């Protein structure tokens, strides 16, 4: 298991476990985070609120974003360089103490 | 038409639960992930400024009128191949009548 951080858009870090190969909305589901609307279409790329913005060194190495990831992004709310979906995200060991933002 | 009018109290519920999570309907009324639709009705697709629409929907030049909406709104990306309207569609005819009936008086 790994840890993530995630900067709310109040300010509050949430702090969490999440395990390797799990999404981030995953982590956020199963953890109970209170990230308002976070995670609105269950991960099916029909809504923007799983958007998270991540390190620069995390977001380099991530999978190939997908049309069908983009098509969504396109449309979110406070677009970074460093934006994906989180509900496409899955933990992998390098990611262990990231910290990821949410917009 | 091939299109009947419907309950726009409940057209009205379907519009909160099925699309305000992209759209406004209002005047003056913001674009979001989808554009504002507010006098979509005789306009063509691709319209509304200050929006950025994919390539597929501003050349498929669509006249909205309360029929080819039910259309779209069967399958959208069946009917605009390449939108990223990110929707899968509503089947019933009965629920497209009661939603067509409420933009139909919300969107003038
Ligand atoms: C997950 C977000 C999402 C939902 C849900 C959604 N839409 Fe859309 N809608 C969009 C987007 C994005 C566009 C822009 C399409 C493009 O440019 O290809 C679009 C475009 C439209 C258009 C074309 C507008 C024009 O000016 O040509 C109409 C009509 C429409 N949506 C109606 C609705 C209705 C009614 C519903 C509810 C059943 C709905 N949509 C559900 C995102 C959404
Ligand atoms: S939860 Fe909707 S696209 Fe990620």
């Amino acid at each position: 298991k790994i840890t993530v951080h995630f900067i709310n858009r109040d300010g509050e870090t949430l702090t969490t476990k999440g395990k390797i190969g799990d999404s981030l909305l995953d982590v956020v589901v199963q953890n109970n985070l209170d990230i308002d609307g976070f995670g609105a279409c269950e991960g099916t790329l029909a809504c923007s609120t799983c958007h998270l913005i991540f390190e620069q060194h995390i977001f380099e190495k991530l999978e190939a974003i997908t049309d069908e990831e983009n098509d969504m992004l396109d449309c979110a709310y406070g677009l970074t360089d460093r934006s994906r979906l989180g509900c496409q995200i899955s933990l992998t060991k390098a990611m262990d103490n990231m910290t990821v933002r949410v917009p | 038409t091939e299109f009947k009018a419907g309950s726009a109290k409940k057209g009205a519920t379907l519009f909160k639960t099925r699309c305000l999570q992209c759209h406004t309907v209002e005047k003056g009324g913001p674009h979001k992930c989808g554009p504002n639709l507010h006098g979509i009705f005789g306009r063509h697709s691709g319209q509304a400024e200050g929006y950025s629409y994919t390539d597929a929907n501003i050349k498929k030049n669509v006249l909205w009128d309360e029929n080819n909406m039910s259309e779209y709104l069967t399958n959208p990306k069946k009917y605009i191949p390449g939108t990223k309207m990110a929707f899968g569609g509503l089947k019933k005819e009965k629920d497209r009548n009661d939603l067509i009936t409420y933009l139909k008086k919300a969107t003038e």
